[PDB]
């Protein structure tokens, strides 16, 4: 059961870190406006 | 225009603030009488002698609890004319006997007929297509099946809906307790149609309002439109791409979009009307025989359907005594179904 | 296609309200105009196709046209004597009504 | 030309050329929704009975355990657990996990996160395509309704067992018990929500019929008008002036909408506000603020009670109240 | 445009309009108040006054059982 | 004022015409603050004038008076109101200060300078000037930290605050040893929000509250000083939208979270919201009902420990899913409740059978009965009891009002944050007024599959 | 007892960490993603054809 908890924690933190550091990567500049 | 018909048609189909038309002669009197009957019944007429309740502002009821009540079950399906063999020309005793309900219903049906006729006539005068008149068939069918066909297949007008808020709520709860109306596939289609129509309305409004075109310099975008303009005011290509990438499918035809918008709620209401027509003869999808047999043989089998059955049983047993005074049901407290400590 | 002068909006005293009702604004057609948030204008004005179609929706179907108002109605014909008679009548009717309401009730 | 691994990944994630947009909210949305979907399907097909009331009375809800589509459901978590977090790794075994109602909590949590990310992704694609970002604001009404029926009501009632089951007959049971305990039909917010859905259907039919009635002739009688419309065309395909004239002669001139933008904003605004208010009503009733109680309100001169339709509704509520849980009560008051 | 009637904005801002209608609306309000307070509402539409719900004869709710003698039955039930 | 002719904003969006007018915006904000203080004072005066001493606070529909009672003003041992003069003083002071605030707002909105960027450079600002906005943020952070420290000083030196867990019944104590342990403070903050944990709502003594307030005051003062002396870094300039509407959306989201937290705290907490002034909570009423029925049935000669219910689980006492001895029935979901009248009967492994068999006190029984009858259930027209009751009792719990109102406010302000964040992101990019017909972005992309 | 379990629900742990392995997993994954982002954040900024001065960002 501890292995499942470790695996789920790893997956969740991976996806949340992806979300955070993707929205930190100059997101407002990705628009078609001139 | 020299003939009587020609001059009458010239005056009736005139350009006016309120269009009268040939159908006005049927619509306006009946609609006015129905509205007046409802207001008079909710304000002054009571329901003490026909139902055993109080249903007027004069007796101390608010907007929610005031209603025009149905006649007693002894009257059967009598049309209850003011001059009929029951009231016999007495206005006060006609009001006391419940004749205002039949008055309102019979005038309202003809008002609905007149309104569809008015839609047809106005559409023909302006030289367009009668799809708005076709769309009113769903409300008319709902009214006909709920207020006429269902009571006509029952003991009498006593089991018809009463024109009020709390009266309609009681009608809904009665339909749940006795008919298991929530478990009817036709009602399920009706619910799906109504909710899908609301979804379509909201989504179309938002999509049109959020794909507009820059036709002005002000932040208030309502002033960048002109009804006689040629170009469309929003980007169908952009809307289609957005909804294709978000949802998976999207509209590419405005005519098909708007016909679907028309089609969904009408079909839902018609299906619910068919369901109520079937329910008028107590042809209710009430139970699953396999589930009942399995629960009877095995005292461990339980699903949500059995719990709903028990709830319906409780509703019937505890509402029967007061909702149907004619049956004269006297129930000792020890025969009413009850749970533990509740 | 639409003549703004024939839409019956010429009898309005407030110039800003008059311009609002026709869907026009002289300020916004300037190329240097900046709205409260700070966005420059492209010179379109209130409506882009104002010249092509005559006017805006506001200048197409107004709901307040003082020009079409009746010439009478801005002056009471009965004059001061009519107003005095009205005052006497309303005082008498108010007294009668309050007396009837008090008398018919349970005090 | 992108060179870094992260730069290339960001360009792919925020790409508008994908068949389905991913975005940064979709990064959260896709795995949570896939997890909830998988668990929902597997539990709906083959899950063991779940003890929902905590009185050791399991309730079956699976197709493999004698149910059909109408009867099958996903039974909420046990009443013994309450509001406690019950992840799959807090159980001694999967047999114990399935017996107490774990899949319901799993699906509910993942679904909540997924719908929030879905609304965020709607905003994101609106921004990337150059649109105005309020279709996401429209979606907030169903999002709030789902949150109220799945999260806020268990939050205020102290247990996930009072949550709405993931089934049809379970939904009906939830509605009936909600009426018996809170008198939802008498709540002004529920009345506003009903007005919202009824008006939404009315206006959807009205708009569809008016637009379909003013189509300009571009075809023959052996083909549909949908073939008369061409995708990407610049000219309008129906007569707004003709439709406005018809409606303004139907009711009166100043009741119809001469502005297409204003009409579509009204269409968007009505049902959204209605659903907002009905969700607020459900959330308010979670904290035990029920509807109007006009019971024994009309009293005659000597003090006796004159009944009313409200009293008939009260009798029905009493009928469906003493039976909503037969053996789960030991004391006279249902304070929860 | 206009269908050939006086605009509502023109009428509602008229001294003549507000002189005529400073009498009619209060007169109707007082007429309704007097209709209710004088007991006419009870007598015309047959609603029970608070002291007439239960008589000394019967202390239960009324019940009509005959369809063709309904007039006489409701006359008997309403007896004070 | 202005008009749509020279602004482009309609009358229903007229407050957007003063986005770039610093003086008028300041006047509007000052007037709104005056309105808030006016409501506080007027409501306090209304509640103090309609208060009778023969009924408890929660039975009379009061929501501002229990806030002053928890600060130790005009209350005595056991939670009984003794003096009602400080409430009057507070209301009068608020009402009088509202006049000064309103005059300042009216002056700054009507005849004050329209744009204070040329005559008052210290107070002037530009929405796109990051340094000035950060400086203002730091100043207000310092002010908030001073307010938190002002709250801290009350519980220490100026008479203290009401403590519902004090030995010998609740009374106004003085907090001498606040908990400033990093492990204790971080335990509340990074706790789960689910049952049993409860996040920060689960704070169960006033020492933790005072320690957390010391922490928050120090943090706010340090952060204000940090922001006054610095400017946003590159990673912050690369991630945010810098406009007034964007800042408004950020604040809206923050205060929506705050509103949801306030709703949950009002519904669930018992330390900062004593039941003596707010009435019983949700779980508290159920536990009280089970306790009083157990006491009554024990007085009738019954064995409560060995009594078996209809389901075979235990009528009065059962076991929680982890082992603790808890009350039986449907109140088995509320076993996480912890109240001052129930803790003395609880041992290390749950409820003590001997303690509740021989050492139950009459004051505990009275508290249980009172909290049983005054359950937080009611109707919209203020009718106490379940939905299937009669019109006999005019009561709705103060917890219900606060919880419902603040949940509604939190949801609506979340929706407002969504609206304003979207509009700010669109307007900064430059397509908030629609799509450009000449250059439509979609027409330049390759078609999908 | 009959069986064994983690026995951690309803305790009040920081981030739900009862074992240091969860902390190690969280920290390792976060650090890996942060390092990957940190290497490329210089290149990402240069796509705007502007320098990250005090006037950088989306402003109005
Ligand atoms: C950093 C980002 C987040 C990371 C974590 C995210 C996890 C997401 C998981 C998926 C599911 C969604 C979240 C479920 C939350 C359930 C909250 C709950 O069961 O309970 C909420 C808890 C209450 O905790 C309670 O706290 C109580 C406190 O205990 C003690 O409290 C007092 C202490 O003195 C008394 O002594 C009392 O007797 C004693 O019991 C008890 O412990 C209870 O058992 C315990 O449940 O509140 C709180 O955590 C405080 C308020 C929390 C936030 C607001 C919640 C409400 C709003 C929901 C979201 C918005 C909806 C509207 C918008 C919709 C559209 C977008
Ligand atoms: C505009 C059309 C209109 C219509 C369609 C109706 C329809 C109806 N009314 Mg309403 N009503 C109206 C206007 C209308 N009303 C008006 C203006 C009033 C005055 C306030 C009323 C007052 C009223 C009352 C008081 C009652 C009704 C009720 C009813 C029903 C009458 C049943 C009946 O037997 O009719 C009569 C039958 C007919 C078939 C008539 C048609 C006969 C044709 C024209 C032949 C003519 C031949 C004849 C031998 C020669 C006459 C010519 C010569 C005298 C000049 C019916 C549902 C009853 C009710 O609802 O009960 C519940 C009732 O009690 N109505
Ligand atoms: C919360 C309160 C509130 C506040 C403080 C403001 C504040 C402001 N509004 Mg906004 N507004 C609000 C709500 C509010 N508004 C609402 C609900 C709407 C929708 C109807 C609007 C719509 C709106 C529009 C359409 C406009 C403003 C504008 C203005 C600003 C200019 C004032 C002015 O020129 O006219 C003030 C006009 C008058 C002379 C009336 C004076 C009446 C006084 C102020 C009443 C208060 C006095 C009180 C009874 C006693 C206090 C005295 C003290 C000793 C106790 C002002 C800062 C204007 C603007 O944009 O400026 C550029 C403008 O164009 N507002
Ligand atoms: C260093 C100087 C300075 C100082 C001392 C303040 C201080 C204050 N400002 Mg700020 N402000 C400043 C610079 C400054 N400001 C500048 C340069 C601007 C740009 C024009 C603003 C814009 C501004 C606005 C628009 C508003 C304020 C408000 C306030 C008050 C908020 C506190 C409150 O709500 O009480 C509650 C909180 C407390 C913690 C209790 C007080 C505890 C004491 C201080 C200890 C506070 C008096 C708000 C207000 O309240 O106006 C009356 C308001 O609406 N400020
Ligand atoms: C009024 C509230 C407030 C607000 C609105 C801001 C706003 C801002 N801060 Mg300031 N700050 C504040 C108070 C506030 N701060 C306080 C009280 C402190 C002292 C700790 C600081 C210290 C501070 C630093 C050191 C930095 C900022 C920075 C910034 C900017 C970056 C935005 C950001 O947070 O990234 C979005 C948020 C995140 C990606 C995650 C943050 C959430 C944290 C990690 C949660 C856990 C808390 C943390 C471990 C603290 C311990 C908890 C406590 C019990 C001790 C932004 C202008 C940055 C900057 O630009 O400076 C010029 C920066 O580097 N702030
Ligand atoms: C819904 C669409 C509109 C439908 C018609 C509404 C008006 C019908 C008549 C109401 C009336 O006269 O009530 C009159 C009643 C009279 O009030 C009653 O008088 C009695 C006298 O014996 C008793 O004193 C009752 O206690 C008292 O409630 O007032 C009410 O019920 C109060 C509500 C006030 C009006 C509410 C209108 C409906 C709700 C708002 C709808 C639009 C929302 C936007
Ligand atoms: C705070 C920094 C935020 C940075 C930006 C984040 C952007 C959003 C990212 C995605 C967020 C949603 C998904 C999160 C999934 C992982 C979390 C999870 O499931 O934890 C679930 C775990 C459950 O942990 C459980 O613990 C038990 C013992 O207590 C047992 O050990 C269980 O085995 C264990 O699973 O809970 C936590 O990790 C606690 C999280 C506490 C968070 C405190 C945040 C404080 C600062 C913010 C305050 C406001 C927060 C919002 C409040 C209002 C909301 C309406
Ligand atoms: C990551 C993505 C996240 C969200 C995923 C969403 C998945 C669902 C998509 C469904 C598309 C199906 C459309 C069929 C028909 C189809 O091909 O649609 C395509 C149709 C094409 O329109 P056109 O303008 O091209 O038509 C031109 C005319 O000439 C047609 O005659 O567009 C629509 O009608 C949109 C309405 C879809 C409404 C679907 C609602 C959901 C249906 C019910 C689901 C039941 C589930 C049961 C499970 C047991
Ligand atoms: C019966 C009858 C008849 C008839 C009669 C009539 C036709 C009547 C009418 C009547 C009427 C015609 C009435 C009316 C009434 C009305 C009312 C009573 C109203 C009210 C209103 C209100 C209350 C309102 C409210 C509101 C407000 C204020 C706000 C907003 C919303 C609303 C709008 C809702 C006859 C003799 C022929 C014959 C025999 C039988
Ligand atoms: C600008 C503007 C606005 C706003 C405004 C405002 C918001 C204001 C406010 C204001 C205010 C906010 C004010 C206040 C005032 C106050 C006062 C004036 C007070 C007084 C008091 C007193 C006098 C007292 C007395 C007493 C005592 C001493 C004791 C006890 C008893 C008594 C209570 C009697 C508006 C919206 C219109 C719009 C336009 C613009
Ligand atoms: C007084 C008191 C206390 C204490 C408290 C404290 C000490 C607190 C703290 C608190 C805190 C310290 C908090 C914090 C929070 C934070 C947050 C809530 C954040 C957020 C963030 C965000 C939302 C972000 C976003 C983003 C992303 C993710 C990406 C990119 C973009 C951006 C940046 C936008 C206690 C409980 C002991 C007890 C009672 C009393
Ligand atoms: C090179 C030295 C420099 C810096 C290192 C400083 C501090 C390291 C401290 C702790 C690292 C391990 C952290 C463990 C967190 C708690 C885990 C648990 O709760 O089991
Ligand atoms: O679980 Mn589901 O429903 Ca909430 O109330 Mn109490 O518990 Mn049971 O009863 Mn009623
Ligand atoms: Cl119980
Ligand atoms: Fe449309």
């Amino acid at each position: 059961m501890l292995t499942l908890k470790i695996f789920v924690y790893t997956v969740v933190t991976f996806f949340v870190s992806l979300f955070i550091f993707g929205f930190l990567s100059n997101d407002p500049g990705r628009n078609p406006g001139q | 225009k020299r003939g009587w018909f020609d001059v009458v048609d010239d005056w009736l189909r005139r350009d006016r603030f309120v269009f009268v038309g040939w159908s006005g002669l049927l619509l306006f009197p009946t609609a006015y009488l129905a509205l007046g009957g409802w207001f008079t019944g909710t304000t002054f007429v009571t329901s003490w002698y026909t139902h055993g309740l109080a249903s007027s502002y004069l007796e101390g009821c608010n907007f929610l609890t005031a209603a025009v009540s149905t006649p007693a079950n002894s009257m059967g399906h009598s049309l209850l004319f003011l001059w009929g063999p029951e009231a016999q020309g007495d206005f006060t005793r006609w009001c006391q006997l419940g004749g205002l309900w039949t008055f309102v219903a019979l005038h309202g049906s003809f008002s609905l007929i007149g309104f569809m006729l008015r839609q047809f006539e106005i559409a023909r005068s302006v030289k367009i297509r009668p799809y708005n008149a076709i769309a009113f068939s769903a409300p008319i069918s709902v009214f006909v099946s709920v207020f006429l066909i269902y009571p006509l297949g029952q003991s009498g007008w006593f089991f018809a809906p009463s024109f009020g808020v709390a009266a309609i709520f009681r009608f809904i709860l009665f339909f749940q307790g006795f008919h298991n109306w929530t478990l009817n596939p036709f009602h399920m289609m009706g619910v799906a149609g109504v909710l899908g129509a609301a979804l379509l309305c909201a989504i179309h409004g938002a999509t049109v309002e959020n794909t507009l075109f820059e036709d002005g310099d002000g932040a208030n975008t309502f002033r960048a439109f002109n009804p006689t303009q040629a170009e469309e005011t929003y980007s169908m290509v952009t809307a289609n791409r957005f909804w294709s990438q978000i949802f998976g499918v999207a509209f590419s035809n405005k005519r098909w979009l708007h016909f679907f918008m028309l089609f969904v709620p009408v079909t839902g209401l018609w299906m619910s009307a068919i369901g109520v027509v079937g329910l008028a003869l107590n042809l209710r999808a009430y139970d699953f025989v396999s589930q009942e047999i399995r629960a009877a043989e095995d005292p461990e089998f339980e699903t949500f359907y059995t719990k709903n059955i028990l709830l319906n049983e409780g509703i019937r047993a505890w509402m029967a005594a007061q909702d149907q005074p004619h049956e004269k049901l006297v129930f000792p407290e020890e025969v009413l179904p009850r749970g533990n400590a509740l | 296609k639409i003549d703004i002068s024939k839409q019956g909006l010429n009898s309005i005293q407030n110039e800003t309200v008059k311009l609002n009702l026709m869907g026009k604004s002289k300020t916004m057609e300037s190329k240097d105009w900046v709205d409260p948030q700070g966005r420059k204008g492209k010179g379109y004005g209130v409506y882009r196709f104002a010249n092509k179609y005559g006017a805006n929706v506001d200048g197409y179907s107004p709901i307040y046209t003082p020009d079409t108002w009746s010439e009478s109605g801005d002056s009471y014909k009965l004059g001061t004597k009519g107003l005095i008679a009205w005052a006497g009548l309303i005082v008498v009717l108010l007294g009668v009504g309050i007396n009837l309401v008090i008398s018919t009730s349970a005090l | 030309e992108s060179t870094s691994l992260w730069a290339r990944f960001c360009e792919w994630v925020t790409s508008t050329e994908n068949r389905l947009y991913i975005g940064w909210f979709g990064v959260l949305m896709i795995p949570t929704l896939l997890t909830a979907t998988s668990v929902f399907i597997i539990a709906f097909i083959a899950a063991p009975p779940v003890d929902i009331d905590g009185i050791r009375e399991p309730v079956s809800g699976s197709l493999l355990y004698g149910n059909n589509i109408i009867t099958g459901a996903i039974i909420p978590t046990s009443n013994a657990i309450g509001l406690h977090f019950y992840p799959i790794w807090e159980a001694a075994s999967l047999d114990e996990w399935l017996y107490n109602g774990g899949p319901y909590q799993l699906i509910v949590c993942h679904f909540f996160l997924g719908v929030c990310s879905y609304m965020g992704r709607e905003w994101e694609l609106s921004f990337r395509l150059g649109m105005r970002p309020w279709i996401a604001v429209a979606y907030s009404a169903p999002v709030a309704a789902a949150t109220a029926v799945f999260i806020i009501y268990p939050l205020g009632q102290g247990s996930f067992s009072d949550g709405m089951p993931l089934g049809i007959s379970g939904t009906f049971n939830f509605m009936i018990v909600f009426q018996a305990e809170h008198n939802i039909l008498m709540h002004p917010f529920h009345m506003l929500g009903v007005a919202g859905v009824f008006g939404g259907s009315l206006f959807s039919a009205m708009h569809g019929s008016l637009v379909t009635s003013s189509l300009i002739r571009e075809t023959t009688e052996n083909e549909s008008a949908n073939e008369g419309y061409k995708f990407g065309q610049e000219e309008e395909t129906y007569n707004i002036v003709a439709a406005h004239g018809y409606f303004g002669r139907l009711i009166f001139q100043y009741a119809s909408f001469n502005n297409s933008r204003s009409l579509h904003f009204f269409l968007a605004a009505w049902p959204v506000v209605g659903i907002w208010f009905t969700a607020l009503g459900i959330s308010t009733m979670a904290f035990n603020l029920n509807g109007f109680n006009f019971n024994q309100s009309v009293v005659d001169s000597q003090g006796r009670v004159i009944n009313t339709w409200a009293d008939i509704i009260n009798r029905a509520n009493l009928g469906m109240e003493v039976m909503h849980e037969r053996n789960a009560h030991n004391f006279p008051l249902d304070l929860a | 445009g206009a269908t050939g009637e006086r605009p509502f904005s023109d009428i509602l801002t008229s001294i003549r309009y507000w002189v005529i209608h400073s009498i009619t609306i209060p007169s109707l309000f007082i007429a309704g108040w007097l209709f209710v307070s004088t007991g006419l509402a009870y007598d015309v539409f047959g609603s029970p006054r608070p002291n007439e719900y239960f008589t000394e004869d019967r202390q239960e709710t009324p019940l009509i059982t005959d369809r063709f003698n309904a007039l006489e039955q409701v006359k008997k039930l309403s007896e004070v | 004022g202005r008009d749509q002719e020279s602004t482009g904003f309609a009358w229903w969006a007229g407050n957007a015409r003063l986005i770039n007018l610093s003086g008028k915006l300041l006047g509007a904000h000052v007037a709104h603050a005056g309105l808030i203080v006016f409501w506080a004072g007027a409501m306090n005066l209304f509640e103090v004038a309609h208060f009778v001493p023969e009924k408890p606070m929660y039975e009379q529909g009061l929501i501002l008076l229990p806030h002053l009672a928890t600060l130790g003003y005009g209350v005595g041992p056991g939670g009984e109101v003794i003096d009602t003069y400080p409430y009057f003083v507070s209301g009068v002071l608020h009402l009088i200060s509202s006049a000064v605030l309103g005059f300042g707002g009216v002056y700054h909105s009507l005849v004050g300078p329209e744009t204070l960027e040329e005559s008052f450079p210290f107070f002037g600002y530009v929405w796109k000037d990051k340094n000035k906005m950060t400086t203002i943020l730091g100043i207000h952070l310092i002010v908030l930290g001073l307010g938190a420290w002002l709250l801290v000083w009350k519980a220490m030196y100026f008479g203290g605050i009401y403590d519902t867990w004090a030995p010998g019944g609740g009374d106004v104590r003085i907090i001498t040893n606040p908990t400033v342990s990093p492990g204790v403070i971080f335990g509340y903050l990074f706790r789960s929000p689910f049952g049993g944990d409860g996040w920060i709502v689960s704070v169960d003594n006033m020492e933790d509250v005072i320690g957390g307030h010391i922490w928050i005051g120090t943090l706010c003062i340090f952060g204000g000083i940090w922001h006054i002396l610095t400017k946003p870094w590159a990673w912050a300039r690369r991630a945010f939208v810098w406009s007034g509407e964007a800042y408004l959306s950020y604040s809206l989201g923050a205060i929506s979270i705050m509103g949801f937290t306030a709703c949950c705290m009002a519904w669930f907490n018992t330390t900062a919201y004593p039941s003596e002034f707010y009435g019983p909570t949700g779980p508290e009423a159920s536990q009280s009902q089970t306790f009083t029925f157990l006491v009554r049935d024990q007085r009738l000669g019954a064995n409560v420990a060995s009594a078996q219910g209809p389901t075979g689980l235990g009528k009065y006492l059962m076991r929680s899913p982890t082992g603790e001895i808890i009350f039986g029935g449907e109140t088995m979901r509320f076993w996480d409740f912890r109240g001052p009248w129930l803790e003395p009967l609880r041992g290390p492994n749950g409820l003590d059978l001997n303690k509740l068999k021989n050492d139950i006190q009459p004051w505990q029984e009275r508290r249980a009965a009172e909290y049983m009858t005054h359950a937080p259930l009611g109707s919209l027209n203020s009718v106490g009891g379940v939905a299937t009751e009669i019109n006999a009792v005019n009561y709705v719990s103060p917890r219900s009002w606060l919880a419902t109102s603040h949940f509604c406010l939190g949801f609506f302000f979340f929706v407002g944050h969504l609206w304003h964040a979207g509009r700010a992101r669109a307007a900064a990019a430059g397509f908030e007024k629609g799509i450009d017909r000449d250059n439509e972005p979609v027409l330049s992309m390759r078609p999908l599959d | 007892l009959v069986d064994d379990r983690l026995a951690g629900e309803g305790t009040g742990k920081i981030l739900g960490i009862n074992d240091p392995s969860l902390f190690w997993a969280i920290t390792i994954v976060f650090t890996i993603v942060w390092g990957v982002f940190y290497v490329s954040t210089r290149e990402i900024d240069a796509a705007s054809d502007r320098e990250n001065d005090d006037d950088f960002g989306l402003t109005l």
